[PDB]
């Protein structure tokens, strides 16, 4: 139940990419066919170890307001890492990943940390971005690249750990130590006390 | 393609119209939300450095100068309705029903300042305090005790704990005399602990000011300090907060979306839908903000004048707090109405390090408004930029059974959010036919 450091991350990209799908298969390790939820993801935690240190995810996830480019700004507050998802088989969902970039430049923190995501990987015969295209943008972008399977688990636990480790390496200890259980009291009220 | 039909439609992001998307969504219906602007939380919205200087004055600073003096835009979120949260108020029983604690942190706000001929006063947030201050005498102080043990003991079930009194059939005034209290004492309880901006409630029922009171006391014995809570990140959290339980629970929405024509039922008046760029969207109500429905909107009569200003340094005489409130209580003016100030600072996210943000505010009653902030502005030692608006209150000319247009109110002069509950509360039922029943979300 302790943990060395606690990291948020964010998902985000086009509707319909897979990042609901996802973080349910990082999460619980399932995949559901033509996945629709009527209650959306909120966020997960899960706790993964990384170079002997425990650290402690809470991954969040979109509730849809991607759809028509509504995300609240609130949606990136305090964000350690943003992984952002696109779908090989969708040209137009790649090309949206220049906006979400401008997204994150206006919300996030400077030193936020970025990953490309390009999902449905299993589609092989309806792929269009092709992973080289792909890899020099992320290049062009200051962002590793993995390309993922929700639906048969391709790269899926390496992209989330990917991220934490990112962040975990890129952190100045100032900014480090504020992760750690001992500092999560950030002095706000808890309503739920008595 | 996007769904034509929904259960409900909202209109505008402000805190009132994002909670019943969210209270709505959670019952499971089916919403669609739009706001005209290009981001969440409508007239009570937080906003940059850069969009306060677009929104008040003339010839907005250039990126660099603005920099050099403020900081980067990224750390200002600048309320343009100052408001706390009381911490035993429904929008605090609201927040953790619905887990949108898990979307917002609070803090408390150090204490509650009360003016008295030109000097401020902490308000008494425990016994030590209450001893210790200089406001009330000593046998004035026993009264007051006397009062306030009556209040902590009072029973509705119980007859043998009312002392006489009645708090339907007797007047605040009446039960002021029960305890012999004098008129400073009257003016302290009203304005610093009621929280009326006015003395109008003397004259009527008790029990609005008895419930008040009741409040005032639960909430400061919640955390002690105050009776107040304010945001991380200011109060544009809250509605993006709410927007995310409607967005979680099934709920559609839409920025920067004009409504091009709102659609109704012929010969009737009654709402259908919306006409937008993205299409025509139909429900058989519709929740909205009076930027929507002018025409279906009456002002309250009161204009509302609020100065953002912007400090370098604490105000004078608060122990250097983080953040505070100011009653200026209306009969130190020789006013109608009471004037509030509302600090807070880098501790809640919503300026750069070193910086104050106090906002002042009053219903006006001159004919130069900025002149009734003088006191206010005097109070705070010297300041950087002022940036001032002027709002009118509106209200639903009809509560909405006619037409399904079920409107909120602006957002008033008090200072705190129990009125916008009450607000949504309100419109829930209306709404639902049923008083708003919370359940604990799992
Ligand atoms: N073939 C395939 N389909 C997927 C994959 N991930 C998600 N999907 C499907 O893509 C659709 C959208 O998934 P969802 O997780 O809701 O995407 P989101 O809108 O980005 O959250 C659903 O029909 C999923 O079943 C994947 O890796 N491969
Ligand atoms: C249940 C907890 C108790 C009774 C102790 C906490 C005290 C509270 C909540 C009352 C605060 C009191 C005042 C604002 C009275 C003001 C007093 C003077 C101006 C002398
Ligand atoms: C739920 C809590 C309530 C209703 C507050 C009750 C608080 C009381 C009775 C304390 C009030 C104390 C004073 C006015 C200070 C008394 C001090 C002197 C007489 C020196
Ligand atoms: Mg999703």
């Amino acid at each position: 139940s302790e943990y060395d450091y606690l990291f948020k991350l964010l998902l985000i990209g086009n509707s319909g990419v897979g990042k609901s799908c996802l973080l349910l298969r990082f999460s619980d390790d399932t995949y559901t066919n033509d996945y629709i939820s009527t209650i959306g993801v909120d966020f997960k935690i899960k706790t993964v170890e990384l170079d002997g240190k425990t650290v402690k995810l809470q991954i969040w996830d979109t509730a849809g307001q991607e759809r028509f480019r509504t995300i609240t700004s609130s949606y990136y507050r305090g964000s350690h890492g943003i992984i952002i998802v696109y779908d090989v088989t969708d040209q137009e969902s790649f090309n949206g990943v220049k906006m979400w970039l401008q997204e994150i430049d206006r919300y996030a923190t400077s030193t936020v940390l970025k990953l490309l995501v390009g999902n449905k990987c299993d589609l092989k015969d309806k792929r269009v971005v092709e992973y080289d295209v792909a890899k020099e943008f992320a290049d062009a972008n200051k962002m590793p690249f993995l390309e993922t399977s929700a639906l048969d688990s391709t790269n899926v636990e390496d992209a989330f750990l990917t991220m934490a480790r990112q962040i975990k390496e890129s952190m100045s200890q100032q900014n480090l130590n504020e992760t750690t259980q001992k500092k999560e009291d950030k002095g706000n009220v808890n309503l739920k006390g008595q | 393609t996007i769904d034509t039909d929904y259960d409900v439609i909202v209109l505008g992001t402000g805190i009132t119209e994002c909670i019943l998307s969210g209270l709505l969504s959670v019952d499971g219906k089916k919403v669609l939300h739009i706001d005209k602007q290009d981001h969440y939380g409508g007239e009570a919205a937080s906003v940059t450095l850069s969009q306060l200087y677009e929104k008040f004055k003339q010839n907005p600073i250039s990126k660099e100068e603005r920099e050099s003096k403020f900081g980067k835009d990224r750390d200002w979120n600048v309320d343009l309705i100052p408001k706390f949260l009381m911490a035993n108020g429904e929008l605090t029983n609201i927040l953790i029903h619905t887990d949108v604690t898990r979307y917002v942190d609070f803090k408390q706000v150090s204490g509650s300042y009360v003016f008295k001929q030109g000097k401020i006063y902490k308000v008494p947030a425990n016994e030590i305090e209450a001893i210790s201050s200089p406001l009330m005498g000593i046998f004035e102080k026993r009264r007051m005790k006397k009062f306030l043990e009556w209040i902590s003991s009072y029973k509705e079930d119980d007859l043998s704990t009312h002392q006489g009194l009645d708090l339907d059939k007797n007047t605040m005034d009446e039960v002021y005399y029960k305890f012999g209290l004098g008129n400073s004492t009257k003016e302290f309880i009203g304005h610093a602990m009621a929280l009326w901006t006015n003395d109008d409630y003397l004259q009527q029922p008790a029990r609005p000011s008895f419930e008040r009171i009741l409040l005032y006391c639960q909430s400061v014995a919640r955390y002690g300090k105050s009776p107040y809570l304010y945001p991380m990140y200011g109060l544009g959290e809250l509605p993006q907060g709410f927007a995310r339980l409607s967005a979680i629970y099934g709920g559609t929405y839409m920025l920067d979306t004009p409504i091009d024509e709102v659609l109704y039922k012929k010969d009737t008046g009654k709402f259908e839908g919306v006409k937008t760029k993205l299409g025509t969207f139909k429900a058989p109500l519709v929740i909205a903000d009076p930027t929507y429905f002018p025409e279906k909107c009456k002002s309250t009569g009161q204009r509302v004048i609020r100065a953002i200003c912007i400090l370098n340094h604490p105000v004078p005489n608060t122990s250097n707090a983080d953040s505070l409130q100011i009653i200026i209580p209306q009969s130190q003016l020789g006013r109608k109405s009471d004037i509030y100030v509302a600090i807070v600072s880098d501790a809640h996210n919503v300026c750069s390090k070193g910086h104050y943000l106090a906002i002042i505010s009053t219903i006006i009653e001159t004919d130069k408004p900025h002149i009734e902030l003088e006191p206010a502005f005097k109070l705070l030692g010297p300041i950087e930029e002022k940036f001032m608006g002027i709002a009118e209150l509106f209200e639903p000319r009809e509560d909405g059974s006619k037409d399904n247009i079920y409107l909120s109110r602006s957002y008033d002069a008090s200072s705190h959010f129990e009125s916008m509950t009450d607000d949504v509360k309100d419109i829930y039922f209306r709404v639902t036919g049923h008083p708003l029943v919370l359940k604990q979300r799992q």
